[PDB]
DNA sequence: ATCGATGTATATATCTGACACGTGCCTGGAGACTAGGGAGTAATCCCCTTGGCGGTTAAAACGCGGGGGACAGCGCGTACGTGCGTTTAAGCGGTGCTAGAGCTGTCTACGACCAATTGAGCGGCCTCGGCACCGGGATTCTGAT
DNA sequence: ATCAGAATCCCGGTGCCGAGGCCGCTCAATTGGTCGTAGACAGCTCTAGCACCGCTTAAACGCACGTACGCGCTGTCCCCCGCGTTTTAACCGCCAAGGGGATTACTCCCTAGTCTCCAGGCACGTGTCAGATATATACATCGAT
């Protein structure tokens, strides 16, 4: 009989599903074939850009004394890392605020 | 049925769009100027999102047409796919 | 009475630390209605679709006048013209 | 049946913030952030194949398409995560 | 063997142009504009049949992506082109 | 069995309707293909093309030239406002600028 | 006969607004794309072709930054561009400093 | 090998500010320019060394370059051929 | 310095509504097996990339004088900011009603697939005309007078 | 206005090399038949988008007044331009070599497709606690003295 059922992120060690990003690469029309370690691949690197970017919110929230994540602290976090600014450049945060920045001229003398 | 909605942009809205940006003083033509402007990026983003509404056969304009037309403009937009 | 200019930096820090929509929504949203009626006639909207709308605007408009405030500070002026954002527009690529 | 990546989100801020919650509004910036990331590494994946006369994604398209699009040192990071993932699946 | 557009360009270019010709660095400007152009229309076809949930490209959807690529007047006349020469072929 | 006509003849068109057809199924664009798409895209296809011939030699003749040179397909392209907006981020090899002068840097008087 | 300051600079303008050639040397401009490509990958081989494009998207590139660095100059009420100008049209660009 | 980008000479930012229609052209010009050409030629290069990587090839085709301008949203016509 | 007005930062309590956890089931993911064709690998060939050398001439580099352009300082007048009293309409809560989005079922037209056929398009060869280059005369333009 | 001299335009003659035409053949487009299912259309559910009313109060509006700032003008000096002379290196051609890109053939192992099974993950429900609001109050900041 079979034997009992492994989830393929268990078994790459994984949080983000590698089976619905097998499914969605299969159905998007990428190409004809998805190779074995494509899923698993690009499950780990979606992973991994989530836990930086929720890293970067939580020590914003923590610094601003809230325990809860809203998206001013997701924009605070992007805005103010160098690498995450450079891949979410051209991209707008619904509620997400601006960076508190005043023109050094602009400052009373 | 619907004319000069464009005033309803009002100046003290504008003012305050400007603090935002760091704006520190003002000259009284901008009004004008802006109003001009956003109406130019509406009319574009509502054309883009009218078709994608016309393509599916819909009366109503979803979320998700408004933000396929942005990101057609290279304006990705977060927080309203779902 | 304080002077010109403590004011000003009064509201762009309250400006800058908050996230609110500084348009009003109910004449936003018969501007969104009435610019709609050019491509098709009777159209409706969700209430979603509205505030999308509202928030591409005044990011985009935001960002604009920070672009326009560096076109102004470049001409050693503190006060921001019609010129300034045309240029920022130009730079941008945008249509005139 | 509208999935979403909610749950697995949420699983990955107990691992990195044990002790911080996340509101509603912030999980839909999440979502769309990772659909978004989704996208752009499978087109460049996929233009990778069309442009070599390959019909098949591998590991190795999307390698190439994380190095083209992720910068600097997010690139190496991503890297070494998904070859790591890679290693441990093959070795069951 | 290395397929191209030049002898559909010179066709064109002969019904337009009777007495004018075109040089081989012109010819492949004119190749580079017609594959890009074919892929933009392409792609944003693909898209409007994936989020309607369609697995096939039809002329509607050709018709849908030039009215969102073209700008102005151009994307008018263009359309009408194309109804045109869909009207014809299905005639005969 | 019929004589074989090809069916660019059939809509009226000088661009290759068949390759076109073959291009889309190879692509990985969609499972299926309707019928009158690729007739479309190549009505639409050469239609641009006939365009930016037109204003190309168009260009050429006022130059007093028989033959279109990427020159005069730059002078076509960026003195069409249509055009110019399609193929705004587009660099012509061997196409130069636009003839502009600032006229704040032309002699006084 | 000396012509004044902008005479001949306007001639100049004139002439190569008028041309298509490039403006950088062959020789000189393929050392450096070598040079750059060596930090990436060693023992690199290069098509003709491959740094003829490469030098063709770098001059349009530099030509439109100076093209913009003029208008932000013109802006300041100066003729002579400088370090600041291009420093701003690559900011409202939104490149990378 | 070593000194290249003193290659790219004043005279010929000359002629590229000449066909932009700069006028007039300060000192400290020459050497902001070649850094800008630098970060630029670089970025283009990292890509298409990665284009040519992943064919396993050891030779840099137009059609890398190609690919690496079109993905910086630099599209150059003329060489795909 | 210095005190006054005042918007802002800090400390504690209340509550409410949104987040975090629990439950059922169903529908998507996993295991097993087979076929076949995509891809990895080895050998081959020939083309195209790299290296070297000599010359010769156009371009780059250098030096120098000068004038024009950048920049700082000052004056002035006007246009923007700030504050106050009035008015306008945005926001909110509630109700009613219907357009239309979403889902399901039926059925047929349409597009994939396959095999055979032929004509369109490709690659190679050859030629002759468009374009470039040179030289000399005519016109324009610039700068000092 | 004048007039000398450099730059440019025009007009003609020469030549060369690339575009354009022609021919063989092969392989991609076409035709005809079959069949499976995608999608077009009809019908039903019930969500949510629109319209309207009344109240409240915050925001918008209009006006007055002062001064901060934009802008024009002038003076200075330095640093860029124009030009002549010397140096240097790019470019062109010619020759050699071998590296690696493209192609073909062979094999096998990796992925799709089908079927069965089951446990993950999603709608529903509900409680309790994080943050907003309220109030009091310290306190740093502006700004004229």
């Amino acid at each position: 009989a079979r034997a009992k059922a492994k989830t393929r992120s268990s078994r790459a060690g994984l949080q983000f599903p590698v089976g619905r990003v097998h499914r969605l690469l299969r159905k998007g029309n990428y190409s004809e074939r998805v190779g074995a370690g494509a899923p698993v691949y690009l499950a780990a690197v979606l992973e991994y850009l989530t836990a930086e970017i929720l890293e970067l919110a939580g020590n914003a929230a923590r610094d601003n004394k809230k325990t809860r994540i809203i998206p001013r602290h997701l924009q605070l976090a992007i805005r103010n890392d160098e690498e995450l600014n450079k891949l979410l450049g051209r991209v707008t945060i619904a509620q997400g605020g601006v960076l508190p920045n005043i023109q050094a001229v602009l400052l009373p003398k | 049925v619907l004319r000069d909605n464009i005033q309803g942009i009002t100046k003290p809205a504008i003012r305050r769009l400007a603090r935002r940006g760091g704006v520190k003083r003002i000259s009284g033509l901008i009004y004008e100027e802006t109003r001009g402007v956003l109406k130019v990026f509406l009319e574009n983003v509502i054309r883009d999102a009218v078709t994608y509404t016309e393509h599916a056969k819909r009366k109503t304009v979803t979320a998700m047409d408004v933000v396929y037309a942005l990101k057609r403009q290279g304006r990705t937009l977060y927080g309203f796919g779902g | 009475r304080y002077r010109p200019g403590t004011v000003a930096l009064r509201e762009i820090r309250r400006y800058q630390k908050s996230t609110e929509l500084l348009i009003r929504k109910l004449p936003f949203q018969r501007l969104v209605r009435e610019i709609a009626q050019d491509f098709k006639t009777d159209l409706r909207f969700q209430s979603s679709a509205v505030m999308a709308l509202q928030e591409a605007c005044e990011a985009y408009l935001v960002g604009l006048f920070e672009d326009t405030n560096l076109c102004a500070i470049h001409a050693k002026r503190v006060t921001i013209m019609p010129k300034d954002i045309q240029l920022a527009r130009r730079i941008r690529g945008e249509r005139a | 049946r509208k999935e979403s990546y909610s749950i697995y989100v949420y699983k990955v801020l107990k691992q990195v913030h044990p002790d911080t919650g996340i509101s509603s509004k912030a999980m839909g910036i999440m979502n769309s952030f990772v659909n978004d990331i989704f996208e752009r590494i499978a087109g460049e994946a996929s233009r990778l194949a069309h442009y070599n006369k390959r019909s098949t994604i591998t590991s190795r398209e999307i390698q190439t398409a994380v190095r083209l699009l992720l910068p600097g040192e997010l690139a190496k990071h991503a890297v070494s995560e998904g070859t790591k993932a890679v290693t441990k699946y093959t070795s069951a």
